[PDB]
Formats: C-alpha cells, structure tokens, sequence
C-alpha cells in the first residue's frame, strides 16, 4: 500500500471493486434490476429491507470502503 | 548487468566482475584453442584493465546514486 502511493492505492482499489461490474454485464443487470424493483415496492418500509439486502450483497464483491459507483446506486436508491 | 540493476552494492559488482574475469579468460581461450595462461593472450585480454574498471565503476555508481534516491523516498514514507 506504500510502494504505490496512498492516493494511487485508493484509485487502485476503487478500480478493482468497480471492474467486476463492467467486465461482466450479468452482475450489472442483476444489481440494477434488484435496485429498481426495490424502488417500485408499494410499501416504502418494505423497500428499505430490500435495500439493506442489496447493501449486503455488495459487501461480498466490494470489501473496501471506497466510493465505487455501485455504492452510488445504493445511495440514490435510499 | 550493471546498468540493468542486478548488483545493489559495490562488493557484489566487485566479486561478480572478478569471478567472471577469471572464468571468461578461461572459457574464451579454450573455445579459441589458445592457452588461457598464454602471454600474448593475456596481453590483449587484460589490456587496459584500469580504464575498463573505471568505466564500470562509474556506470555502477550512477546506479548506486539513483537507487539511494529511490530508497530514501520510499524510506521517508515508512
């Protein structure tokens, strides 16, 4: 983490997290459809547990706390 | 090997130079037929050893200086 600079390591981990969502479009499709079918539930309180579900299946593919664009989908969804 | 960066010190370049001098003075002779201890062979083989050594030492101390800079940076971060 210190050969490559701090800033460059941050960029690196951001890229390593968000690359597995534009290298395979199955992940992109699946997550975007779950997000959108979670914004269209009738009860707003039952959309929030769907959104915590999505935020729970993002922590299995992006394990570092940088601001990947998928963590922007979830923020706009909430 | 000097300007590629294999020897990190001066002692390793010194030992490598010395040993390869001996093994080459033998191998090239026995490839060309000439006696390795021949007096005329060792007149053009060992011809101008100090100028060769000075050129090598210079083109290695350039490397030592740049390596010291790199290491000093990567050490002032840790």
């Amino acid at each position: 983490r210190e050969l490559i600079g701090e800033e460059q390591w941050n960029a690196l981990m951001v890229t390593a997290q968000r690359s597995q969502f534009e290298t395979d479009a199955k992940l992109n499709e699946q997550y975007r459809l779950k997000i959108n079918s979670a914004l269209n539930q009738e009860d707003p309180r039952t959309a929030w547990e769907m959104l915590q579900g999505i935020k729970a299946e993002l922590d299995k593919v992006q394990p570092d706390e940088q601001m990947t664009p998928q963590r922007e989908w979830l923020i706009s969804a909430q | 090997k000097i300007k590629e960066g294999v020897f990190r010190t001066r002692e390793e370049m010194e030992e490598y130079r010395h040993s390869r001098l001996q093994e080459g003075a033998k191998v090239y002779a026995e490839q060309f037929g000439i006696d390795p201890e021949d007096v005329d062979y060792q007149r053009g083989f060992n011809g101008d050893i100090t100028e060769r050594n000075i050129s090598l030492y210079g083109a290695h101390d350039n490397f030592l200086s740049q390596q010291a800079q790199k290491g000093a940076i990567m050490n002032s971060r840790v």
